RNA sequence: GGCGACACACGUGCUACAAUGCCCACUACAAAGCGAUGCCACCCGGCAACGGGGAGCUAAUCGCAAAAAGGUGGGCCCAGUUCGGAUUGGGGUCUGCAACCCGACCCCAUGAAGCCGGAAUCGCUAGUAAUCGCGGAUCAGCCAUGCCGCGGUGAAUACG
RNA sequence: UCGCCUCCUAAAAGGUAACGGAGGCGCCCAAAGGUCCCCUCAGGCGGGACGGAAAUCCGCCGGAGAGCGCAAGGGUAGAAG
């Protein structure tokens, strides 16, 4: 989904990080 | 979207406050959108400018985020051959 | 005689305090709520018979009576059908089973429609007498949603000995009729 | 089960069953469930009735959702009726609120092509 | 009438909230969750939110800010 | 103010229609480059964007960065569905004098079209096509899915 | 054009002509027939989900303007419907 911003993978793609993507630990 | 800032035009607020004691007279103008839709003075005009002309938009509650000129069109489009 | 809170609710609550509200003289000025009287207008089965069984033993269900299938009086080329063709059921209910009927309707149905506000309080006929139109038919208590093929509704006229259509307003008002203010 | 306005999703996980409410979604799923305090991997199939009594109690409650808000939602483009900004000419027009390009693309809200010529 | 249509039996229903009784139909007893006669949705009104006003709220958070003041 | 207009037409693309797939958690393996009028470790508030602190670095020293596809475990079970993410409501953050016209993100809710494409039409012969992420220029910010580079895994076929 | 049916011409009994004014027929129905028992229409105004000028439903008002297989006339709800 890489277009989703509510995943790993759409936030990615789209660079940004955030809840469905943190930065790290 | 700004939240310890939240501005408007000094100049505009200016005009605006000291026309604002005991009452006043509708003839007001702008220049820019930039400002914000101001409680008090409620019941007046802005005639806001939309890069031709001064549009008289009013203000009756309703309105807040909403600055001046989104009551301001730009454009007119109108229609398409149609 | 059977009991039925509602018909008991009209006779030790709702009927005294018509006599106080309109000052009736007599016990037979007052209001008395009689036959309500359900009717589905079946477009649907313009051409289908056993899409209209089925609505028959459902509304069999909520009312605990038969329906009766009610003909096309003309013929109507610009919409189809002719002179015969069970185009509608319809089942009259008075007395007692008016009773259990209205019951589950103000205090189940009425509620189970999506948001409702209350019924229409100019919805009141002129001569003492109400009629309210349905969507759903699910939201009867007797009907189990896994069991239905089309949401088919309904409409409902209930009749009443008011003359004004303010006497009736507040005879369905005691007896719980949400109106919307 | 007759949650809010539905009763739908049999069985399919209630996390994921939940998600068949307008109002409810992904996020709004698990922390109903967790706040609840009930196993998100269940059955659905009407399990333990007095779980599903407190989730359509606290479900239905607390935030506003399915009919009861889409007629908010409505209501709040509504507001830019009257003599509305900008923002509810695009409303007005079925044009995309947001200024983006309108050149091409835009069928959305637009809807499909309909092909002038000339 | 002999013959044909269902029976009607006596008092008994569950609500999602509390107790109804008269039933009848053709049931013995059945669910209903979205009560009625109880309480919920117009019934004594338990207004849920509110729906916000501009003048209010949106005068006093852009008003929060009240740099722009006097 | 406009270059951003929108009844429409074409090009180059990006994201998909799913199960050799999607989500979540854990855990590995690069290169090429950029930064002390900046890159910002580690803590603290915060669901998060981000904010408070604040160490090291004129940088094969410190930082940008954990590469991602992979692997392990678990969950969906083929239905417009945990596919798909458009559109729209609401709430926020950051740069900026200021983001209505027209900024990027974040969070909640919506969840559209699409179930693989007519006539036609394109690329590539070995690290190649396909697929996966990374860096830089411009740059306050950014409409970059673009352009110029970097490496990861790695086909098929050529009678003629 | 040529037989049959209806209305007018037709001069308040019947009848009455013209290459006068207008229309139908050459069938249909085993129920649209017999009888017994029930029932009352069209329209207008309100009320009612989808449902509109007309679909079914409730409510008043409506002596017959409806209906009576098909032309027209006569008749007809105290029925022929
Ligand atoms: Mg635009
Ligand atoms: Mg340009
Ligand atoms: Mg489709
Ligand atoms: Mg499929
Ligand atoms: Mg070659
Ligand atoms: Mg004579
Ligand atoms: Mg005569
Ligand atoms: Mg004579
Ligand atoms: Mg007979």
């Amino acid at each position: 989904g890489k277009g989703d911003r509510r995943t790993r993978r759409g936030k990615i793609w789209r660079g940004t990080y955030g809840k469905y993507r943190p930065r790290k630990k | 979207s700004l939240k310890k800032g939240v501005f408007v035009d000094d100049h505009l607020l200016e005009k605006v406050l000291e026309l604002n004691a005991k009452g006043e007279k509708r003839l007001i103008k702008t220049w820019s959108r930039r400002s914000t839709i101001v409680p008090e003075m409620v019941g007046h005009t802005i005639a806001v400018y939309n890069g031709k002309q001064h549009v008289p938009v009013y203000i009756t509650e309703n309105m807040v985020g909403h600055k001046l000129g989104e009551f301001a069109p730009t454009r007119t489009y109108r229609g398409h051959g149609k | 005689p059977l009991d039925v809170a509602l018909k008991r609710k009209y006779y030790e609550e709702v009927r005294p305090e018509l006599i106080r509200r309109f000052g009736y003289q007599n016990v037979w000025e007052v209001p008395r709520l009689e036959k309500v009287v359900i009717n589905q207008g079946l477009g649907e089965a313009k051409e289908d018979a056993r899409i209209l069984e089925k609505a028959a033993q459902e509304l069999a269900l909520i009312t605990g009576q038969k329906p009766a299938v009610t003909r096309a009086k003309k013929s109507i080329s610009n919409f189809k059908l002719r002179k015969g063709m069970p185009i509608g059921l319809r089942v009259t209910l008075r007395r007692d089973r008016m009773w259990i009927f209205l019951e589950k309707l103000l205090n189940v149905a009425l509620p189970r429609i999506r948001d409702f506000r209350g019924l229409n309080p100019n919805s009141f006929d002129g001569r003492g007498n109400y009629n309210l139109g349905l969507r759903e038919q699910l939201i009867f208590p007797e009907i189990t949603y896994d069991m239905v093929d089309a949401l088919r509704g309904m409409d409902i006229a209930v009749v009443t000995t008011a003359e004004t259509d303010e006497e009736a307003r507040a005879l369905l008002e005691l007896l719980g009729f949400p109106f919307r203010k | 089960a007759r949650i809010a306005g539905v009763e739908i999703p049999r069985n399919k996980r209630v996390d994921v069953a939940l998600t068949y409410i307008y109002g409810i979604g992904k996020a709004r799923a698990k922390e109903a469930l967790e706040k609840t305090g009930i196993n998100p991997a269940t059955r659905v199939k009407d399990l333990t009735e007095a779980e599903v009594v407190r989730l359509r109690e606290y479900v239905e409650n607390t935030w506003k959702l399915e009919g009861e808000l889409r007629a908010e939602v409505a209501a709040n483009i509504k507001r830019l009726m009257d003599i509305g900004c900008y923002r509810g000419l695009r409303h007005r027009r079925g044009l995309p609120v947001r200024g983006q390009r309108t050149r091409t693309n835009a069928r959305t809200r637009k809807g499909p092509r309909k092909t002038v010529a000339g | 009438k002999e013959g044909i249509h269902p029976k009607l039996v006596p008092a008994r229903i569950i609500c999602g909230c509390g107790n109804v009784i008269e039933t009848y139909s053709t049931k013995p007893e059945i669910y209903v969750e979205v009560c009625s006669k109880c309480h919920p949705f117009y019934t004594g009104q338990q207004r849920f939110v509110d729906t916000e006003g501009r003048v209010e709220r949106f005068q006093r958070r852009y008003g929060d800010s009240y740099r722009k003041g006097r």
